[PDB]
């Protein structure tokens, strides 16, 4: 995704619909939020899993 | 007359990457030059400097 207005970045919200959990499977799954910046690569953030609360 | 240039394969000025340590753009490439890895057709020449030595 991309942005219209260049900022700096002091937190990522990540709105989902759902945690992706299936009905069969219960194993947790971890997604990674990286980031991208003009001119350069990036500056990774780490990874996080679902929570429904969250 | 050599410019720097990371190690690629294919013809054309390669794109960026984390693979170089000092620098992420590089323009005038010389593929034109044996001494790159590409393939037979886009090696054609050498530079005027790289005569003095032979």
């Amino acid at each position: 995704a991309y942005f219209s207005q260049p900022m700096v970045a002091a937190a990522v919200i990540v709105h989902l619909v759902t945690d992706g959990t299936y009905y069969g499977d219960q194993k947790q799954e971890t997604i990674s939020v990286q980031l991208l910046d003009t001119k350069d690569q990036s500056h990774d953030l780490g990874l996080h899993v679902l929570s429904c609360r969250n | 007359d050599t410019n720097p240039a990371p190690k690629h394969k294919s013809c054309g000025d390669p794109g960026p990457g984390n693979d170089t340590c000092g620098f992420h753009s590089f323009f005038n490439t010389p593929y034109n030059n044996f001494m790159s890895y590409a393939d037979d057709d886009c090696t054609d020449s050498f530079t005027p400097n790289q005569v003095a030595r032979m």
